[PDB]
DNA sequence: TTCAACTGCTTTCGCATGCTCCCAACTACTTTTCCTCACACTTGTACTCCA
DNA sequence: TGGAGTACAAGTGTGAGGAAAAGTAGTTGGGAGGTGAAAGCAGTTGAA
């Protein structure tokens, strides 16, 4: 937080946690036998079956970010590279990229031809990757009321 | 309601920047995140004081010595009046002697009277209950444990005429399973090492366990803590260790083992906050608010923040705030080891929605470090908050108001004898120096009137004769005594080696003494560039060594004048190392010990390699 | 150079309790620092550093001066202790300069 | 007889090729030789209560 | 008065607890490897 915090002279922090998963961001198996000392699992290791506390935080604070320099495309197209085929949290914020996506283009300042049937993709894209969300393990989303957020994105779609 | 849980945990570390983004477009936050934001939080005592009175562990079986709630007797469930605070204490000597108003701060009451009933065994644990806003009122009883028995007491009708406090009690119910118990909850249902049972209250002070029970017994946990609570009410106990939370229900027949902590941590203290449904479990490495569940009352488990500190004996106190749109809950950490605090502040909102603000910490007082920390419920953003202490290595207890807005005993008890003829004769040192600092101030005061005189010059010309005879005499003292292979004094004078009173004058003489000799044998060390090591900075001249040491006692003696002159003039008493021999001297004797060694010797004797 | 021939000669622990003056102890045994050399200290040098630490008035220099002369057999010559024997520090305090720190 | 047969050999170009580690990356416990002094008994010299 | 036990102290004797860079230990998790036709047409045997 000593560069989230300080945004002076910063070197804006982001920067070091992408440092942190491009070279601690292994795919090894836990192997569970060997006594671990002054290396613990839960909060600094990256295992398989256990994205890192860091890589998800790389994933949240780019997007949190990424909404306000107003470069979405650069982290939509950057989720989809890796396939964390088996954790729920980062395909919700894979969805929230495009509800991000279809938040900022539903504005269209007319008062039309491709950004009616692109924001069509967008909304497919929601509501895909919250499936997705719900057929791996345990992490509840409110699909409640993201249908109340998508419907009025829908309400300027028409 | 927000996005993070996974159903059977929920984290938000130190700045993690959590994991609760929605996207609301409604143009005022959009983003609603397991964090606030606000301004700062810092913390000042208001100290105020209430009462008073092997070595490399601590047995776990000891709770708490004190306790201190708003009461509600019987009197005070038949009349308007509502809510005395009291105390529950223990003092004496091992502590097993067991014994009030708010004017501004809390204060011990006008009429000096605690109720002094006699008990044989030492306190482990005092506390009261504290009842449910379900049952409408404040519980008049009060629950102890000793340690060779378990025997519970009550509050009865105080008066306010001379402010007496009286008590009813249950029997002390010895140990009929002969088993130690460890900590007791209300809310005579007990947790004895292992096992449990759950209790009948008398209303029958003029003269028990039921047929349900259990254990929790883990073959493969070393240590004794145990602790039970009564959770939301229905029937429904939770028993820990320093391994797992397990949760029972003793009135079905359904257990279950819900937390398990044997892999990177333990659990460390379990406060049931006086809310229903809000309640915080304190573990290492993390600080967890697991409150119950909205649709069936078993458990689930909220939003928890990381704790960095290490201990093995860390404890919790944490003390509620209503607002109107939120509650707060800070959460002060303690240990056994140090005196620092640890302080969090969370937050509940109506839908069961939990935040963060961050961490601070405050100072305590030096006299060991505190072992319980208790806070008041005061009886009912310019946050207050007030709590009580109790240190280790003490006995009294302080009163703090914290808000938004050192000598040891041997270094005392080691002297100050106590004998009748050495009663004065210590002093006769005392008598000494008086009867030589009477002395040696006017002894010094013979050469403060000479001045720049003849009458002290001469005694520097005798001075510059009287060392030159013997010491070319010590010159050839070195080379009749140079066939050796096999020191230095400046005290070769008798006259009185003191006569002599000028910083600048003598190094006139000595520099002087210095250009007489050219020969070898003699050499002389440095001291313009040697003697720096007391001001740690430059001394270009030995006169201005005295400069400032003239700019440093101006106010702390009588006339300040004539000490500083002959403490310098010591220092060349006793500084002055000058009878080092010349080159021959260490020649013959760098080469003589290389030959006692070998060819092998000789190559590993080395310098001048870098 | 061998993995305890490194870890002896680095600065591994910290001199406690006292260790400092004890490997003095076997550097006044192995070669005798008496009979060889002069084991006096400036104690002079001594008590100058330890007056302007502390800030009393200099009155006390010459009032633990008039201590250390009372007590000290011959009264000057606050000398280094030798050790040659065994590993037996003894429980005397037989140094110079700690001496100096109890008067 | 009548018939297959399957073996043999030849142009055309030609396409044209088919017991399982050995060693890295993690990590951990153990290997190898060193280092500085606590415990306890005993011994001395004293002054107490000894007839 | 002439002769014994209280304990100030003091040196004798014996191992033990501490340190670290190195090594071997215990798993994995990668990697390139290495251990016949399209058609002839004949002779010969084919078989109940």
């Amino acid at each position: 937080v000593e560069i989230l915090d300080n945004l002076s002279n910063s070197s804006s922090g982001l920067d070091f946690l992408q440092w942190m998963c491009q070279i601690y961001s292994s795919k090894s198996r836990f192997v569970q036998n060997i006594n671990y000392r002054s290396i613990v699992p839960p909060f600094q290791t990256g295992s398989r079956t256990h994205t890192a506390k860091f890589a998800i935080t790389y994933l949240w604070s780019s997007l949190i970010n990424c909404q306000k320099s107003m470069l979405i495309d650069k982290i939509s197209e950057w989720v989809l590279t890796p396939p964390f085929m088996e954790d729920a949290e980062v395909w919700f914020i894979y969805a929230s990229c495009h509800l991000l996506k279809a938040d900022t283009l539903s504005r269209q300042f007319v008062n039309r031809d491709i950004k009616i049937n692109q924001v069509i993709k967008h909304i497919h894209y929601v509501r895909t990757f919250l499936k997705i969300c719900l057929d791996k393990g345990g992490f509840a989303v409110p699909s409640r009321l993201i249908e109340n957020q998508l419907k009025s994105f829908e309400s300027r779609l028409y | 309601l927000g996005v993070g849980v996974q159903g059977a945990s929920l984290y938000c570390p130190q700045e993690n920047y959590t994991t609760k983004k929605q996207e609301k477009p409604q143009w005022l936050r959009p983003v609603d995140d397991t964090l606030a934001e606000d301004a700062l939080d810092l913390h000042i005592v208001v100290k105020s004081l209430l009462c008073d009175t092997d070595a490399f562990f601590w047995d776990p079986t000891v709770a708490n010595r004190l306790d201190s709630q708003y009461i509600q007797t019987a009197s005070d469930l038949r009349n308007y009046r509502d809510g005395t605070e009291i105390i529950a204490y223990a003092s004496g000597k091992t502590g097993s002697v067991l014994n009030l108003t708010r004017q501004n701060t809390l204060h011990l009451n006008r009429h000096n009277n605690v109720t002094s009933i006699e008990l044989h065994s030492p306190i482990k644990s005092i506390k009261i209950p504290g009842a449910s806003e379900s049952i409408g009122r404040r519980s008049n009883l009060v629950g102890i444990i000793t340690e060779n028995s378990f025997q519970i007491f009550r509050i009865e009708s105080v008066h306010s005429r001379s402010c007496d406090v009286m008590v009813s009690s249950s029997e002390p119910l010895y140990f009929v399973e002969i088993d130690d118990l460890q900590v007791v909850d209300f809310a005579a249902i007990i947790d004895i090492k292992g096992n449990w049972s759950i209790g009948r209250i008398p209303k029958n002070f003029n003269n028990l366990i039921d047929n349900l029970h259990g254990t929790i017994f883990d073959p493969e946990e070393l240590s004794s803590w145990k602790r039970i609570e009564w959770f939301s009410h229905f029937q429904k106990i939770l028993v820990f260790d320093r391994s797992k939370m397990i949760e029972i229900d003793f009135m079905n027949n359904w257990q279950t083992e819900v937390v398990q902590a044997k892999a990177w941590s333990n659990i460390r203290d379990y406060k049931r906050i006086d809310d229903k449904n809000g309640i915080l479990l304190t573990s290492r490495e993390i600080i967890i608010v697991g409150a119950s569940e909205s649709n069936d009352p078993v458990r689930r488990i909220s939003w928890k923040h990381d704790l960095d500190p290490d201990d093995t004996t860390l404890r919790i106190t944490v003390q509620k705030v209503k607002k109107p749109d939120h509650i707060l809950l800070v959460a002060f950490v303690y240990s056994m080891r140090h005196k620092r605090i640890y302080m969090h502040v969370f937050s509940h909102r109506k839908a069961n929605l939990f935040q963060s603000l961050g961490c601070s910490t405050v100072l305590e007082i030096p006299g060991g470090t505190p072992t319980g920390i208790e806070t008041i419920l005061t009886l009912d953003f310019e946050l207050v908050v007030d709590f009580l202490v109790k240190l280790r290595n003490s006995s009294e207890v302080y009163y703090y108001a914290l808000s938004n807005t050192v000598d040891h005993p041997e270094w005392a008890s080691l002297f100050n004898n106590a004998d009748e003829r050495e009663k004065e004769s210590i002093g006769a040192l005392v008598s000494q120096i008086k009867l030589k600092e009477r002395e040696r101030i006017s002894r010094v005061q013979n050469l403060i009137e000479h001045e720049n005189s003849h009458d002290e010059d001469k005694y520097l010309q005798d001075l510059g004769y009287r060392l030159s005879i013997a010491t070319n005499e010590l010159l050839e003292s070195w080379q009749k005594t140079k066939d050796e292979s096999i020191h230095s004094k400046l005290k070769n004078l008798l006259e009185n080696s003191d006569s002599f009173a000028s910083i600048p004058e003598f190094s006139s003489l000595l520099d002087q003494f210095f250009q007489y000799y050219q020969d070898q044998d003699v050499t002389f060390i440095g001291f313009e560039k040697l003697l720096h090591l007391f001001l740690h900075e430059d001394v270009p001249g030995l006169d201005i060594f005295y400069n400032k040491l003239l700019q440093c006692w101006v106010l702390v003696s009588p006339q300040a004048e004539l000490l500083t002159k002959e403490i310098v003039k010591d220092i060349i008493w006793s500084l002055a190392r000058l009878e080092k021999p010349s080159l021959f001297e260490p020649i013959q004797n760098e080469i003589s010990r290389s030959l006692s060694g070998p060819y092998q010797d000789i190559i590993s004797s080395w310098d001048m390699d870098d | 150079l061998p993995n305890y021939y490194v870890s002896i000669l680095e600065g591994s622990i910290s001199p406690f309790n006292g260790q400092l003056y004890n490997k003095i102890a076997l550097t006044c045994g192995m070669i005798h620092f008496k009979e060889f050399f002069n084991s006096e200290i400036s104690c002079q040098g001594l008590l100058l550093k330890l007056v302007m630490q502390c800030a009393l008035p200099p009155e006390f220099y010459f009032y633990t001066k008039q201590v250390i002369e009372f007590e000290e057999t011959d009264i000057r010559n606050l000398t280094l202790w030798e050790r040659t024997d065994e590993r037996h520090t003894g429980r005397v305090s037989n140094h110079a300069e700690l001496r100096v720190l109890s008067y």
